[PDB]
RNA sequence: UUCUGGUGUCCUAGGCGUAGAGGAACCACACCAAUCCAUCCCGAACUUGGUGGUUAAACUCUACUGCGGUGACGAUACUGUAGGGGAGGUCCUGCGGAAAAAUAGCUCGACGCCAGG
RNA sequence: AACCCAGAGCUAGCUGGUUCUCCCCGAAAUGCGUUGAGGCGCAGCAGUUGACUGGACAUCUAGGGGUAAAGCACUGUUUCGGUGCGGGCCGCGAGAGCGGUACCAAAUCGAGGCAAACUCUGAAUACUAGAUAUGACCUCCAAAUAACAGGGGUCAAGGUCGGCCAGUGAGACGAUGGGGGAUAAGCUUCAUCGUCGAGAGGGAAACAGCCCGGAUCACCAGCUAAGGCCCCUAAAUGACCGCUCAGUGAUAAAGGAGGUAGGGGUGCAGAGACAGCCAGGAGGUUUGCCUAGAAGCAGCCACCCUUGAAAGAGUGCGUAAUAGCUCACUGAUCGAGCGCUCUUGCGCCGAAGAUGAACGGGGCUAAGCGGUCUGCCGAAGCUGUGGGAUGUAAAAAAACAU
RNA sequence: GACCAGGCCCGGGCGACUGUUUACCAAAAACACAGGUCUCCGCAAAGUCGUAAGACCAUGUAUGGGGGCUGACGCCUGCC
RNA sequence: CUAUAACGGUCCUAAGGUAGCGAAAUUCCUUGUCGGGUAAGUUCCGACCCGCACGAAAGGCGUAACGAUCUGGGCACUGUCUCGGAGAGAGGCUCGGUGAAAUAGACAUGUCUGUGAAGAUGCGGACUACCUGCACCUGGACAGAAAGACCCUAUGAAGCU
RNA sequence: CAGGUAGACAGUUUCUAUGGGGCGUAGGCCUCCCAAAAGGUAACGGAGGCGUGCAAAGGUUUCCUCGGGCCGGACGGAGAUUGGCCCUCGAGUGCAAAGGCAGAAGGGAGCUUGACUGCAAGACCCACCCGUCGAGCAGGGACGAAAGUCGGCCUUAGUGAUCCGACGGUGCCGAGUGGAAGGGCCGUCGCUCAACGGAUAAAAGUUACUCUAGGGAUAACAGGCUGAUCUUCCCCAAGAGUUCACAUCGACGGGAAGGUUUGGCACCUCGAUGUCGGCUCUUCGCCACCUGGGGCUGUAGUAUGUUCCAAGGGUUGGGCUGUUCGCCCAUUAAAGCGGUACGUGAGCUGGGUUCAGAACGUCGUGAGACAGUUCGGUCCAUAUCCGGUGUGGGCGUUAGAG
């Protein structure tokens, strides 16, 4: 969601780079959403996919959120644009890049995690899939 | 209503890096603190700067885990001369202020 | 919406003539074997 | 001519730990007293002068990869040039260079001087 | 704050303008400083005259780094599990020993992630230097002809330090590396490079910056690069494999799809595999709670066994509830392929603007899209034949570079 | 009977009013005004123009002469 | 009972606005809310006072008369209008005389669409147009004027404080 | 002659980067990032400090290791002072950060004044000015027994050129000569000259009464790019709808198109592209208000709700306001939204880029000012060409005609 401390207010951007080598294991969880696509994700659609599945789930099982999002984006107001005052309460912003699993979940059968996974793929900007546990 | 623009300008940095010819004086290395500890025939300064006490190269060798040790070497090397370009260019001249 | 329209010389990068067909790039001019000098042009005749 | 022990220098830095050995000689602790000296108090440290026993502590030697340090090859990311795709984020080719991490291993240092017996 | 005359041809860091020719060379839009920002001084980069010089371009080697990648060893930050410092309330009445606890939290371990202001690491390039290496041409030459090498001659090119003397200091786009933005702008600011500026020609329909390419001049000469070969408009209605049926062929996505051409897996069949018709789909049973009824069909809890060829406390409809229609499953007739997933290639929809085909045009199922094979067209490029000028160079001729 | 020759009423705002004002885009709510108040001035006055002589004031003398503000008239004009 | 404040304390000033007025030439929210007028009224009038930011000679509140003053409503009246129509003159049209002007690079001076210094008769593709007058209309020629009064720059000018 | 003293009067100043402004902010020095692994490098990019302080916190000799957890000790507890182990550089360094520094550059003790004079080979940085380091020599010393070390501080910030003036001192000049007045030279002092390369020792505002030289380098109106905002549509479905995601809405989210609002850039135009509303008169788009056809409906019929095709045609009269928009009345089949530079002022008229006069509130000491209000306030024009509507004349239509 939200981290409490920051070590620096405002930062500025980066860019994405190709298939992320590590975070795309599964660690926790059979079932796994990869995402093919480098994109932003807020904690926002983290909300949306997470309220999705959890209830899409609704009666066993858990779900992981593996990300989160460390960096923030400056929002400048609509004063005629010069400077970057103040724009770091605004939304936090979590970097994904192919190969990064996103949400896992366990203790759900084969199709119910399929629609589980599946609808809450829905809530985001950037193409997945599902992917079990090899 | 920034609070920015607040550079500084100064530089440092390897002067005369390594299998190079030193000068008596010849600051080799200007740095902050001490990346690059004195070995033999160097002199650190009054900021911790790195000079050079005889001619010949400079080299760099490990004394711990991390240190770097700017030394100099006293350089009798290479007598020897294959070059041929050069004398054709003063060869050159000398034709061409006689041809004229 | 949210995708830019490509303006000039962003427009040359993307609709100039490309030929994108790794057989065509392959083509040298063709090769006649070599024949003998032609004589002079002309002749002094006294 | 090996050990012993003051001394260094290159070092892949060679350490922790578990084990065995050494008091002929050497090194080191221990007991007694304090005159130079000394601790913001103590001869704990440092100094002087002796009984002089031990390896107990500390040093030195030999093993082990259990930690530690070091660390591949192949790959692969990346990147220099020459290009191509995408609406963008950005990706893919030819040639050149080439990681890091992990792993297989390597490592319980190596060369010199001088005085004994 | 009148008008005329005079200072006065005031001043203007501002605007406009500045007139004959030929040849050689040829920028810059950057930094610093400025009562300065559209000005100026210096540096950078020109021209010319020198004086020292011997370098440039290729290849190799050596040095410092801390960028990209990567990583959690420091600084933070973060997901989850366990032991969890410590608290929450029931409680003990009064000078408290230490009791009750599936609940929240410092610390560590394990599995994990992220960071421009984090680094145990660490490239490729770049910078400094060292080192290796004749750049073309003509001619002689070993009894000599080839060739190797050599002798001689000619040309071309780098840099430093000056003298005199200018402009320039508004840049623009394209690729990469980033910051500001909303990783929006033909946006703004930087760093390396290419072009334009200051660059003509060809391809791009037209069109500064995109590709080829560097215009001394002539020819009613030839060969090519980029790009093209149906017609407008030069050259193939060329050849052989596949694909597309939307005029896609100019276009934008999420998502949907028995589109079509494949490719990889997995499951059933000559002891009959798929699709349709027909037969069965029952007993306890209305499992136990509720309701008037809930009989599978408003719902709650599990969600049986038996006959068997198979039947599910039911897949849906329906009824007040029943009854009942029907299906998952099995039996029977003909008979030989049938599923269900990933995946590309080209397609379909998504895909709608205001004057009128508007996407070069006509049009084409190839004249479209992918893979090769041979030729041609195609510039002011190159070559050839001839002039001119500049530099060597100091007379002419000749040569090489321009 | 042609030409000629008042349209009016009901409310409100401002200015009391008749007048004056930007010749050539503003006639007004602007200026002035009668009235009010403060303040300066004893004549060789104050004030104004002029280096000066001097002049207006004024051949007038505080019931008069300047200057500031407000604007008839009616009620008043508070505190510091 | 909901309120609202007769009343109270405190801080700071030199003093904390008196009478009267009050969505006003003053009120941003605001077309405040109510009542009148109107079929319907951001304008008008009468009120409440939450006066952004009235107020007592930079006077405040009133009023008869007055005003080429502003503004609200009503009667009569009519081409203002519905929705135009006819007629008379001076032009305009033609002929004869006299006869300019602003403007003007040369003009053999189409439409769509696209491109381009981002609004093209002039460039590209297509379509459409025999040449050339006369009378009307003015959409374009970024039409004419006139070195943008607005904006900014000038180490400009000037007035005023 | 001297003091005081009125913008009554005079000459002047009143910065710049910027958002091209009231309302802000900054201007100079240092550290990290941006900064793309040499150095450099910009933005009103992200974070901080500095305008000093120390008689030791300088010099030298010598000694020592911190910091944190655990355990012990009726004051004293979680934590003071003391003892012991563990991790070994995480502490500290006058202060911001970076790089350093573990038998230290960190802490203590002794003696101390090199926090000297005269210098200086060579380097770095380099527009210039500057700024930084330095072996080595002489004098005279400090510490140490010596070796050696010391020309301030672990380093990088803690500052300011010049002209002038002042103090201390001197074997210098002394306008005929001897002096003196005065001036040098040396050592230092005096600027928040902080707009920090400093204009002068000394300087604020307004102009709607304005004026000039310029600029599209630079705003407004309009066009263009962008699409944050807005309009329209679509993907998923937790729900609401007696049951029932998809008759109808659809939360949390996601993907597009358009260029009609407000914005961003400043690319054409300021030697002139005349904004807002209304009248007249077009034409065009469909994202459909009605008319025509249909699907679905929680559609019994009437009337619907939503949606598909379809832009041929229509889309009223009025009270308010300058009004666009909007509210209300009477209705109507319905009283659509927009493009065409307000579509349209070389066709026409009011509020306005609120022009010159005046008034109210408020701000200002004032001149004056308000994206506050009110009253008054000149708007030109004979069509050259294209374009249009009418109407001819010539020629052509292959002999000439009706």
């Amino acid at each position: 969601l939200s981290p409490k401390r920051t070590r620096f207010r405002k930062q500025h951007r980066g860019r994405m780079k190709g298939i992320s080598y590590r975070g795309n294991r599964i660690c926790f969880g059979r079932y796994a959403l990869q995402a093919l696509e480098p994109a932003w994700i807020t904690s926002r659609q983290i909300e949306a996919g997470r309220r999705a599945m959890t209830r899409n789930a609704r009666r066993g099982g858990k779900i992981w959120v593996r990300i989160f999002p460390d960096k923030p984006v400056t929002v400048r107001p609509a004063e005629t644009r010069m400077g970057s005052g103040k724009g770091s309460p605004e939304y936090w912003v979590a970097v994904v890049k192919p190969g990064r699993i996103l949400y896992e979940i366990s203790g759900v059968a084969e199709n119910i995690a399929r629609r589980a996974v599946a609808i809450a793929a829905s809530k985001m900007p950037i193409r997945t899939q599902f992917i079990i546990s090899g | 209503t920034k609070n920015g623009r607040d550079s500084k300008g100064q530089r440092l940095g390897v002067k005369i890096y390594g299998d190079q010819v030193a000068k008596p004086g010849a600051i080799i290395i200007r740095q902050r603190g001490t990346k690059f500890h004195p070995g033999k025939n160097v002199g650190i300064g009054k900021d911790h700067t790195i000079f050079a006490l005889i001619d010949g190269l400079v080299k760099f060798e490990k004394y711990g885990p991390d240190k770097k040790k700017v030394s100099v070497y006293p350089r009798e090397i290479q007598p020897e001369n294959p070059n041929s370009y050069r004398a054709r260019k003063r060869e050159n001249f000398r034709l061409q202020r006689e041809k004229k | 919406s949210s995708r830019p329209q490509k303006k000039g010389t962003a427009h040359h990068m993307k609709t100039r003539p490309k030929k994108t067909a790794r057989w065509d790039i392959k083509r040298g001019p063709a090769v006649y074997p070599p024949l003998p000098p032609l004589p002079a042009e002309w002749t002094i005749v006294s």
